[PDB]
């Protein structure tokens, strides 16, 4: 049920807050997260970052630097902040929602479960 | 690294048809302690994102018609398909944790004949 | 005052014993692994039983002047009680005649045993004890079926 | 019922066992025995009987034998290799498994070493798959080692509920224990027959008597000591023995 709210087109440089607004499940129990995708066109997605149920953050390595995340289980939301905007970054933004890691096998991140729909991103002043 | 090499392409699979997708794993991929593969099969609807379709290769999610099905083994893997509908022009996708990098399947045109 | 026995070989835990007690309701034979008091009683309020202090792994249950014999044996895993009551008219020392011992109980238990002990109620408001060796006696039995005498045929020439 | 990662275990005792009520009863859809056919359960007596008890998949019955592998016999229930009971098995769809899955009945899925057999493990530590210390924190190659079978009623079967119950005989060295039902019938009188009182095995006519035992005695025997009265263990009444005429 998550949906990934956010802007439409940014402009290059700054921090950028990123709103994966879901319900039909809280995120702090043990075997619960939530991670983070983009694609930018004609490529293979990429994740970007993940949280799990007691505050565990996981990023991209390249990314580390500018990447971070926050899950927001009373809202239902995980808050994502993200600097250094660039138009190879011009991508979609994807959340999915993590279940039960021994499952962890199948999908190299790229996905999940879940999955909302996604914020799109185009790097243009 | 494990690349997930997809089966068929341009698939002009015909309506109600058998459509199949092969993924080949370049490594075995089986996490041995489950006795149970993990595989989750995607479909990049156009313009939409891929939705999980079958966790486990074997064991299809909710809300998902039971004619689509999974199956694989070893290195091969396969997608039991029994009838392709209408609904059924989309893009989909094969992987695995089972890896350190975001490996990916590369997405097939379903042309429904 | 006497209010039972506890038998065994190390009347402790890591070896399992029996346990018969009585208060002033009933029997209570119990065979479980226990953790017996070195100095273990039951007081008399009323309020008593600082007999053990553990009760693990029960492996049997039961619960429901005067002059009280009781032989007490334990062959092929049964442990048998015989038992008699005869009213003394002295208070409490050892009198002198016959009375043959009834069986009372039979447990099979598969119980070892290597010691015993006893019970009494304190005070906050005699006994003694034999031992049996392999002889040969000749019984006297009376026309209803009772032991009235007896021989014992080691004690000396006559016998 | 109980779990299939803390099963029960019930030690049945001196008692009077009638395993046909069982065998018969044709409600299991599993009834296996390996130290001893079934039929002559009710014959044999032996010093102890344990009874297991838990639930699990209706395909994970085959696990439950000696020498197999498997998520439940690994790390759940094992069996040893020369097992002497009966394992009893039968389908609770109706009973365990309710609309929106019923997520109370869970199972071990991780575990450091498989059990030795008879051996029991209900502790809850966060396994630790890969070389990186846990720290009782969730994460990678760090799991929660329990599970849970989510049952609902629209499962096909080999994924609904199964109760199981295990029968294990066993036989240390006591003196006895509970064994199977044992017979009776009537007695006449004044005829030579062949009679049995409690193991007091002879042939002849019985009569009644005049004597009179002692609550504790059973039979009575004469000088030369054969048997002449016995007493039968319903009526308590004590009845003469005489031989049957010859010459
Ligand atoms: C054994 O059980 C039977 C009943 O199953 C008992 O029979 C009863 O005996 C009393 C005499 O004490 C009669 O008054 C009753 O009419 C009998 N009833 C039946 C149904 O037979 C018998 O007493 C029992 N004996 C023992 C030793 O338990
Ligand atoms: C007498 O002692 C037994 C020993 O366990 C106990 O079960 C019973 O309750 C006692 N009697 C009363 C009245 O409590
Ligand atoms: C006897 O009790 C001890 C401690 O309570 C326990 O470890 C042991 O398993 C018990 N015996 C049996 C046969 O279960
Ligand atoms: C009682 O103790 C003896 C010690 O010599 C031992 O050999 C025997 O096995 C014990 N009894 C039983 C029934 O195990
Ligand atoms: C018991 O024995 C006495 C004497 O030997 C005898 O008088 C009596 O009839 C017998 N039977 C009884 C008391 O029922």
């Amino acid at each position: 049920t998550l949906k990934e709210s956010g802007p439409t087109l940014v402009k290059p440089t700054q921090t950028l807050t990123l709103t994966c607004t879901f319900s039909g499940f809280s995120l702090s129990t043990s075997g619960v997260g939530v991670g983070w995708i983009r694609q930018p066109p004609g490529k293979a997605l990429e994740w970007l970052a993940l949280i799990y149920w007691d505050d565990d953050k996981r990023y991209s390595p390249s990314l580390k630097s500018r990447l971070t995340i926050t899950k927001d289980t009373s809202k239902n939301q995980v808050v994502l902040t993200m600097t250094n905007m660039d138009p190879v970054d011009t991508a979609t933004y994807y959340c999915a929602h993590s279940l039960f890691l021994t499952v962890g096998y199948s999908s190299s991140w790229s996905p999940f479960d879940y999955w909302g729909q996604g914020t799109l991103v185009t790097v243009s002043s | 690294d494990i690349v997930m090499t997809q089966s068929p392409d341009s698939l002009a699979v015909s309506l109600g048809e058998r459509a199949t997708i092969n993924c080949k794993s370049s490594q075995s991929v089986l996490y041995s302690s489950n006795n149970k593969n993990y595989l989750a099969w995607y479909q990049q609807k156009p313009g939409q994102p891929p939705k999980l379709l079958i966790y486990w290769a074997s064991t299809r999610e909710s809300g998902v018609p039971d004619r689509f099905s999974g199956s694989g083994s070893g290195t091969d893997f396969t997608l039991t398909i029994s009838s392709l509908q209408a609904e059924d022009v989309a893009v989909y996708y094969c992987q695995q944790y089972y890896s350190t990098p975001h490996t990916f399947g590369q997405g097939t045109k379903l042309e429904i004949k | 005052i006497i209010r039972g026995w506890i038998f065994g070989t190390t009347l402790d835990s890591k070896t399992q014993s029996l346990l018969i007690v009585n208060n002033a309701t009933n029997v209570v034979i119990k065979v479980c692994e226990f953790q017996f008091c070195n100095d273990p009683f039951l007081g008399v309020m009323e309020s008593e039983f600082r007999v053990y202090s553990s009760a693990n792994n029960c492996t049997f249950e039961y619960v429901s002047k005067n002059l009280r014999e009781f032989v007490f044996k334990n062959i092929d895993g049964y442990f048998k009680i015989y038992s008699k009551h005869t009213p003394i008219n002295l208070v409490r020392d050892l009198p002198q005649g016959f009375s043959a011992l009834e069986p009372l109980v039979d447990l099979p238990i598969g119980i070892n045993i290597t010691r015993f002990q006893t019970l009494l109620a304190l005070h906050r408001s005699a006994y003694y004890v034999g031992y049996l060796q392999p002889r040969t006696f000749l019984l006297k039995y009376n026309e209803n079926g009772t032991i009235t005498d007896a021989v014992d045929c080691a004690l000396d020439p006559l016998s | 019922f109980a779990s299939v990662y803390a099963w029960n275990r019930k030690r049945i005792s001196n008692c009077v066992a009638d395993y046909s009520v069982l065998y018969n009863s044709a409600s299991f859809s599993t009834f296996k025995c390996y130290g001893v056919s079934p039929t002559k359960l009710n014959d044999l007596c032996f010093t102890n009987v344990y009874a297991d008890s838990f639930v699990i998949r209706g395909d994970e019955v085959r696990q439950i034998a000696p020498g197999q592998t498997g998520k439940i016999a690994d790390y759940n229930y094992k069996l040893p290799d020369d097992f002497t009971g009966c394992v009893i098995a039968w389908n609770s769809n109706n009973l365990d498994s309710k609309v929106g899955g019923n997520y109370n009945y869970l199972y071990r899925l991780f575990r450091k070493s498989n059990l030795k057999p008879f051996e029991r493990d209900i502790s809850t530590e966060i396994y630790q798959a890969g070389s990186t210390p846990c720290n009782g924190v969730e994460g990678f190659n760090c799991y929660f080692p329990l599970q849970s079978y989510g049952f609902q009623p629209t499962n096909g079967v080999g994924y609904q509920p199964y109760r199981v119950v295990v029968l294990s005989f066993e036989l240390l060295h006591a003196p006895a224990t509970v064994c199977g039902p044992k017979k009776s019938t009537n007695l006449v009188k004044n005829k030579c027959v062949n009679f049995n009182f409690n193991g007091l095995t002879g042939t002849g006519v019985l009569t009644e008597s005049n004597k009179k035992f002692l609550p504790f005695q059973q039979f009575g025997r004469d000088i030369a000591d054969t048997t002449d009265a016995v007493r039968d263990p319903q009526t308590l009444e004590i009845l003469d023995i005489t031989p049957c005429s010859f010459g």
